[PDB]
């Protein structure tokens, strides 16, 4: 089939490349549609549905069957967008026109806006396949010990202000994945607060948390329970800590 | 324009240069100092390419080629019809890439996420630079840089390579190829696993990371993990680009002969040199 | 002398393993050196001596 | 001590056995070197 | 300021032996070793592993393939270990001669190549079935198998399919480190310039896109790992701020974005398309097109 | 004899599938070897026998 | 005579699939081997026979 | 005894049907082979 | 006694039928080898 | 003697698997070494004997 | 002591069967080697 | 006289596996050295002695 | 003492049988080397 | 002098290990660069001295 | 300090270290000047 043109210079290779262009167009359509199972329909800064919703249509709902009796999640669904919707946000318009920032009205860390934002996830812990809780304190994880690396437990916690706020007490560990997720801190004020390991750097003599200063460690969201942490609490905590890279920069030193 | 959840994240801050100035959005795009700068540079470079192919008389986008200056011109700025346009386009491309990366920095520090993405982009920027700035400088001319054409920079690839016999025999080239192949393999496998867990067989509940770890352990006896696979692929791509930049920076600056003759030091090792038999004996 | 405490510092397992590997590779290297030379090669030397 | 925990008696026994083995090994090696020197001297 | 590239503290307890979802626990091993060097990057648990019929078949056949190649290597070196370690990358079990066409070769090198390739066929397809069944047992999708099938498609095009259409086993790939590089080079030379193959360019586009995409995606997850991004299956059904911040970074950067499920479809497809397009391109070379530069000249992307 | 106790240490499924693949591959390999030799190629031999 | 117990060791749903795949590939291989031979290629030999 | 979860009568049934199918297959193959031999013998 | 858990009676009957099959295979192989040797000897 | 305690140190099934694999690969090695040499190649030697 | 927790009696009968099989394999190999030396010696 | 004590320092199974591998590969390498030389290659020497 | 845990008596038995095997092996090897040296000397 | 305090900071085991490795590599390189010297090669020198 | 228990054991350890080094270096110098007389390099 060399030099065998159906018409003109059109042989099996041209047929193939044009067929691929078609398949690729269809595939881009499929992928961009499947990327629309979250975040849609589009909104205004006022919260209303926008006149423009896109050039690819939002696809048909699929259903996720959840283990552990947790139910069925439909994507896209108005129920999923309503459950993950923040209400009564503490933000003020910077301008009447669109495309301009929204300014926090109070303490954006406490009010959970901007990089300190959190999503209203379900107030239920993340579970493993057996139905147990995925994140546990290492005391409740039977068999777990520090196989390698530095043990942070007992180390003082230095903040962005270069001041010390307390000492590490316990390690919250992902049991199926065998890794540290949060380290708990005994604050000098008599309170226990969680902090993500990804935002804590273990030195030989200290644990440095440069995100937030000493003022913010006290207002960190607490867990209703001391043995378990919910997805919601996790999101609140991690947002609060991360927001300090912006809202605690004037205090940060060195 | 806004996603259902985008409002609470649209706050002020996260700017390296300018404050209130240039802190706004054009639709979805965030435009700051570096958004402005990269738009300017990108539009100027595009228009320069279009004018260059107009001068040449070529409007088929598959034959457009803006070639560099000659090797005789050296490092000097050439007539715009003889390579100055390539030079301006290269300046604009560098500026646009760097401004894109710094815009990503601004966006990251506005969102509160880590700066891994501009770091990873910097590797590709640096490889492009190795190709059009640094290796030409060490070689003494911009004529060794690749042209801005869809199918002509492939001619540059081929000829640059065959100037050293088969370029397959460069060892850093080998490492780059291996890392690229492994990156593609790992991406395919990661997508496959996440989708197999999230979209399982009809009539079955959604799976967890336990099922993924178990699948890959039953398959090959090891699972690197959810965080490990991401660290791994990131580093794989970065090492691929690093070893490509190495293969090219040494190619006509420290090496000048065919790359196949490099390996003959292990053949000429004085204890098995003259043994008879095999390919080299 | 007082050398016996080297066991109070070193693990006999690891040190014995490394010593064995080292001795073996050293002997291999020496034998291969001797073979590298047309002389001191006992095989070709015997071939010459016995006329085979 | 705190690096492996042994005691002087244990370490002396281990050094005795070790030096016995080493002396045997080196005696074999010197016998071999002597045979080779006779076969092909290298001074 | 901690980039999460390496783990600071390792913890561990009893080994995660696995999940019972349809699996035969008798064919799964009971031995596991933890290695800390891997813990600084990924997981340290080595094992367990499933040992079944398909894996047994594939192990046997692949060991035989490897050993056949190595035996030819030992013959070609004259049974000299020094020439074996000297010429290791230069030795090769080469594809049959053209005189034999497609028939069973009548030479030692050629029949050895034939039998090693038989073992390779058996091993690779047995491993494909292994993947399919290991997913089916855990009630997981078959995406891994359908992805492996694209690489198998290219490997087949190279070794079995295209030699048949072109009419000779000499067109297939030899078993050697440098010889298969020489095979690629000579393949490009025989048919114009393989750069000017459009499907070759597409395979390259998708290879480069795989690295672009994984760099983007891994940098994203490590950037949002502080919010729990690495736990993607829980972000898919219970969206958190990690997914939202990733999506928003990419929307603000380049206008459009994906979901935590939806970027893995991009990943899967960029992966499989490399080998799909490459297989098609290799088929078309020699069978439909003898020169790719002249084809480009006729079809408007090479100057005349 | 007491060879029947090999099943008190081997699982029949494993040994059976392994044995089957082993025998199939061995048979294919021997047949291919015979076909590689212009002599012992029963097809060409029959071709020449009947004059075709 | 007690070969029915093979179905007490393997389950038939996988065995039959494996067996069908094996048989198809074997038949294909044999047909191909014969086509590779001008003497047992039935198309070419029918051609030569009927004078076309 | 049994690792798959089948009786002895279940296995007898399964094997009876399997053997009937096998012998059908083999009869077809045998007739085909006889034909080919008569047409172009290889032995 | 048993790593697999099989009884000596189970193992006995299993080895019995196994050897039946093996002897069948071996008999077929021997017949074929005699036929081929008569056809074209190799030793 | 008392070699039988080798079954008290390590396990039978692993050593049996290793033994089968090792003996098979070794036997194949030797057969192929004999085939590599025009002499000891029983196929070609038989070809030469009977005049074929 | 017994790293596989296997007695002396079990290990002893295990070795008995193992060595019986060993000697069978070996004597077949010896017969083959006798024949091979007879039709084409090598030393 | 005291070497029996080493079995308190080293695990018999690891030692035995390593010893087996080491001895087999050593013997193989020496046999291949011999077979690679025209002299000391017992097969060619035998082919010559009997003039075949 | 014993990092492995074995007793002195168990170690003595292990080493006794180990030496038995080693000396049988070296015996076969010595006989083979004598045979070769007679057949084709190397030194 | 008062050099006995070097071990208060340094770990004896690591120092000993690195010392051994470095000393062996050093002596190896010395012997090797002598072997490359034609005049100092004790092997070639013993060759020249005697007849062989 | 960094070891925490070498304050005095360091004396023992340096003593044995010195003895071993002295043996090593006396052997090494013997060999060196033997080489010098057998073949001098300076
Ligand atoms: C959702 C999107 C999905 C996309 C993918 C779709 C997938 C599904 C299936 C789609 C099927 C599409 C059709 C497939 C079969 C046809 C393939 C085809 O087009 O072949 C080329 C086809 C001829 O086939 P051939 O066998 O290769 O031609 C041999 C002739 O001898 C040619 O020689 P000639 O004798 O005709 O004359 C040659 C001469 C004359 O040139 C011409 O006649 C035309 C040359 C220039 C054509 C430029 C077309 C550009 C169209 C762009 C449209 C806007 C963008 C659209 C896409 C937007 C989104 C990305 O050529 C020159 O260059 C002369 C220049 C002036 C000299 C003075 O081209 C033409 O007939 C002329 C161009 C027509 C427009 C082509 C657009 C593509
Ligand atoms: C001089 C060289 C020629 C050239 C000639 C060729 C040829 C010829 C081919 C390509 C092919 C490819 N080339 Mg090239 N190539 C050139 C120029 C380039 C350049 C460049 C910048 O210059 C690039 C980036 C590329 C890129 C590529 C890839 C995009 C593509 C192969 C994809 C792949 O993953 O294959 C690798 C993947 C596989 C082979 C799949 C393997 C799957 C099997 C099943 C593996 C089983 C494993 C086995 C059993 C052993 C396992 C071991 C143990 C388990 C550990 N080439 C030049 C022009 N190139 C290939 C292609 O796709 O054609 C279009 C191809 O055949
Ligand atoms: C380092 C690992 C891989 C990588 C990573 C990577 N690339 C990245 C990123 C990352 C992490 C981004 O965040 C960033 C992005 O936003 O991607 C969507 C990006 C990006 N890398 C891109 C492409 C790209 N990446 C590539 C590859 C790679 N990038 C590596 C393999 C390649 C190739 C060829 O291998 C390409 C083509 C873009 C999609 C994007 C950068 C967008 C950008 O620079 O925007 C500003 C500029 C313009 C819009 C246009 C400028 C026009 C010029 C003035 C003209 C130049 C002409 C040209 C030279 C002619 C060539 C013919
Ligand atoms: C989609 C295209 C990409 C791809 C994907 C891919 N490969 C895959 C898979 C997937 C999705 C698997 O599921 C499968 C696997 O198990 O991966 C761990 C595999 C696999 N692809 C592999 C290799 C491989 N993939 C490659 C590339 C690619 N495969 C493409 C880039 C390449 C090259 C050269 O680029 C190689 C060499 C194996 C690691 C594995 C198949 C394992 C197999 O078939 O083994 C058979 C043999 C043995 C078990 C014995 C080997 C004996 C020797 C000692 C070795
Ligand atoms: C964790 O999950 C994830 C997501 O989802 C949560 C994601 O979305 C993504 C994102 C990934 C995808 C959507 C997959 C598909 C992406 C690719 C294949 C990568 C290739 C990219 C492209 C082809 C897009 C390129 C687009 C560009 C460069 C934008 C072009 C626009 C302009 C030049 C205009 C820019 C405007 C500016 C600067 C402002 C204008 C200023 C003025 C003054 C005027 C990832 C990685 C992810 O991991
Ligand atoms: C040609 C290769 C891509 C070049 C860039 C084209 C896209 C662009 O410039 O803007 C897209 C613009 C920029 O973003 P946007 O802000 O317009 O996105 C709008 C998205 N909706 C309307 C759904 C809300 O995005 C789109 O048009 C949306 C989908 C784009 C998907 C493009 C994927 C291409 C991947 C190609 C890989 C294969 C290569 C072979
Ligand atoms: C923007 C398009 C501008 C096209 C300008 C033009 O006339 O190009 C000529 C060329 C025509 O090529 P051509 O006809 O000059 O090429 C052959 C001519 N000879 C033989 C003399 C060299 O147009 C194109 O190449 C159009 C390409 C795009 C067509 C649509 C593709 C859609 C699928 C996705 C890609
Ligand atoms: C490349 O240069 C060349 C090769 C040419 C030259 C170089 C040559 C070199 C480097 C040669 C080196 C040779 C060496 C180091 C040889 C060492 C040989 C040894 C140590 C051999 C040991 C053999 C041991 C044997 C055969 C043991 C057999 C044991 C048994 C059968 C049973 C053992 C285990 C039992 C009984 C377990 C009982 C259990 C209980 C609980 C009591
Ligand atoms: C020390 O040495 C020992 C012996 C111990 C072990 C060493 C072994 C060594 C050194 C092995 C080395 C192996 C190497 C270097 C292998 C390299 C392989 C490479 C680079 C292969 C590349 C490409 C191969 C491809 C694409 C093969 C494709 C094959 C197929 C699609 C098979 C299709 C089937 C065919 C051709 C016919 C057979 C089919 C039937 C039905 C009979
Ligand atoms: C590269 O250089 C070449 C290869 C050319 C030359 C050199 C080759 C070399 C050095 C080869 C050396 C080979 C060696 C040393 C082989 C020596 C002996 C071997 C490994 C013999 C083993 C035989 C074992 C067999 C046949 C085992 C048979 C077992 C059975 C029949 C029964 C299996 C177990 C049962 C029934 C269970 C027992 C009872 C209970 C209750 C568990
Ligand atoms: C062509 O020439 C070019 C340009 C290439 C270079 C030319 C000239 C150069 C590069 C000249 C360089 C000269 C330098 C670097 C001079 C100084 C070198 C030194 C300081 C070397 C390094 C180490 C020396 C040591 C460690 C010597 C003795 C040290 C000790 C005994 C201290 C150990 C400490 C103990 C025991 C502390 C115990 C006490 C307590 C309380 C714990
Ligand atoms: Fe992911």
């Amino acid at each position: 089939m060399v030099g065998v043109n159906f018409f003109g210079d059109f042989d099996l290779a041209s047929l193939a490349i044009w067929s691929f262009w078609g398949f690729l167009a269809f595939l881009i359509y499929y992928l961009q549609t499947e990327n629309m199972r979250e975040g849609y329909p589009l909104e205004m800064e006022d919260g209303s549905v926008a006149p423009n919703q896109g050039l690819f249509p939002v696809p048909k709902p699929k259903t996720f069957k959840l283990p552990n009796g947790r139910g069925e999640i439909v994507m896209p669904s108005a129920e999923n967008e309503a459950a993950h919707r923040r209400n009564d946000l503490a933000l003020a318009r910077t301008s009447v026109s669109e495309g301009f920032p929204h300014a926090p009205t109070g303490n954006a860390l406490v009010d959970g806006v901007g990089p300190a934002s959190w999503v209203p996830r379900r107030d239920e812990p993340e579970l493993d396949a057996h139905g147990h809780n995925k994140i546990m304190p290492m005391a409740l994880a039977k068999g777990f010990n520090v196989t390698a690396g530095r043990d942070p437990r007992g180390l003082p916690v230095q903040a962005a202000d270069l001041e010390v706020v307390g000492r590490v007490s316990e390690l919250w560990v992902d049991v199926p994945e065998q890794m540290v997720r949060y380290l708990e801190i005994d604050l000098n004020s008599g309170k226990k607060r969680l902090v993500p390991m990804t935002l804590a750097k273990i030195w030989a003599d200290r644990v440095r948390v440069n995100a937030i200063a000493s003022d913010s460690f006290e207002n960190i969201p607490a867990t209703r329970s001391a043995s378990e942490v919910t997805k919601l609490e996790e999101d609140k905590i991690s947002g609060y800590v991360a927001g300090g890279w912006l809202y605690d920069a004037d205090k940060r030193k060195r | 324009a806004l996603l259902s959840f985008e409002r609470k994240y649209r706050v002020p801050g996260g700017t390296l240069v300018g404050g209130n100035l240039f802190d706004f959005w054009v639709g979805p795009f965030y435009v700051g100092f570096f958004g402005v700068t990269t738009f300017f540079f990108a539009a100027l470079g595009t228009l320069l390419i279009l004018y260059g192919t107009a001068m040449e008389g070529v409007w088929n986008p598959q034959l457009i080629s803006i070639e560099p200056p000659s090797v005789e011109n050296g490092l000097a700025f050439a007539p715009l019809a003889e390579g100055g346009l390539w030079q301006l386009i290269t300046i604009c491309a560098l500026g646009a890439f760097i401004s894109w990366a710094l815009r990503e920095v601004e966006i990251c520090r506005k969102l509160g996420i880590g700066l891994h993405i501009p770091f990873a982009f910097s590797f590709a920027i640096l490889a492009y630079a190795v190709l059009v700035v640094f290796r030409p400088l060490l070689m003494g001319s911009w004529g060794y840089a690749f042209p801005y054409g869809i199918w002509t920079h492939l001619d540059w690839v081929s000829n640059t390579g065959y100037t050293y016999g088969n370029f397959h025999y460069n060892p850093a080239h080998m490492l780059g190829i291996s890392f690229f192949f492994t990156t593609a393999l790992a991406l395919a496998l990661h997508g496959a696993l996440v989708l197999s867990a999230a979209n399982p067989e009809k009539g079955q509940e959604m799976k967890t990371a336990d099922h993924e770890d178990t699948f890959f352990r039953d398959l090959v006896g090891y699972s690197i993990g959810t965080l490990g696979i991401h660290r791994l692929g990131l580093l794989l791509a970065l090492m691929a680009v690093f070893w490509s930049a190495v293969c090219m920076i040494i190619t006509g600056t420290i090496w000048f002969d065919q790359w196949s003759n490099w390996w003959y030091w292990w053949v000429e090792l004085p204890w098995w040199v003259d043994i008879p038999g095999g390919v080299n004996g | 002398s007082k050398f016996y405490k080297i066991w109070q510092v070193f693990d006999p397992r690891r040190v014995f393993v490394a010593q064995g590997v080292f001795l073996f590779l050293l002997a291999v290297m020496i034998h291969l050196i001797l073979l590298s030379k047309p002389d001191y090669n006992w095989l070709d030397v015997g071939t010459a001596k016995y006329g085979r | 001590l705190s690096f492996t925990g042994l005691s002087d008696e244990q370490a002396q026994e281990l050094h005795s056995v070790y030096m016995s083995g080493l002396w045997l090994f080196v005696t074999i090696a010197v016998i071999a070197h002597i045979a080779v020197y006779i076969w092909r001297p290298w001074l | 300021e901690y980039q999460n590239i390496f783990t600071q503290v390792q913890v561990g307890g009893a080994p995660e032996m696995g999940l019972v979802e349809g699996v035969d626990l008798s064919n799964r091993t009971k031995g596991t070793t933890n290695w800390t060097l891997l813990g600084w990057f990924g997981n340290a648990q080595i094992g367990p592993i499933y040992l079944g019929g398909w894996g047994t078949v594939s192990l046997i056949s692949g060991v035989l393939w490897f050993m056949t190649i190595g035996a030819w290597f030992w013959y070609e070196a004259g049974f000299n270990p020094a020439v074996f370690m000297r010429d290791l990358f230069y030795l090769s079990l080469d594809a049959p001669d053209a005189k034999y066409g497609l028939g069973v070769p009548r030479d030692a090198e050629g029949i050895m190549w034939f039998i090693a390739s038989f073992f390779m066929f058996v091993a690779v397809w047995s491993w494909w079935i292994r993947t399919y069944t290991r997913a089916a047992a855990l009630g997981m999708g078959k995406h891994t198998a359908w992805a492996f099938l694209s690489a198998i498609w290219l490997w087949m095009v190279l070794g079995f399919i295209r030699p048949i259409l072109m009419g000779s086993w000499s067109e297939a790939v030899p078993y050697g480190i440098f010889t298969h590089l020489d095979w690629t080079n000579n393949f490009s030379l025989t048919y114009g310039n393989l750069f000017y193959n459009p499907f070759h360019g597409l395979s390259i586009a998708f290879l480069y896109g795989s690295a672009l995409l994984f760099a983007m995606h891994g940098a994203t997850i490590l950037a949002v790992s502080r919010f729990g991004g690495d736990r993607e299956l829980e972000q898919i059904v219970d969206r958190g701020t990690a997914a939202e911040r990733a999506a928003l970074f990419w929307r603000w950067t380049m206008g459009f974005n994906a979901t935590m499920e939806g970027i893995h479809r991009w990943a899967w497809w960029f992966g499989v398309l490399v080998t799909l397009t490459g297989g098609i391109g290799i088929l078309l070379s020699g069978t439909v097109v003898d020169n790719w530069y002249v084809w480009a000249q006729v079809h408007g992307y090479a100057p005349v």
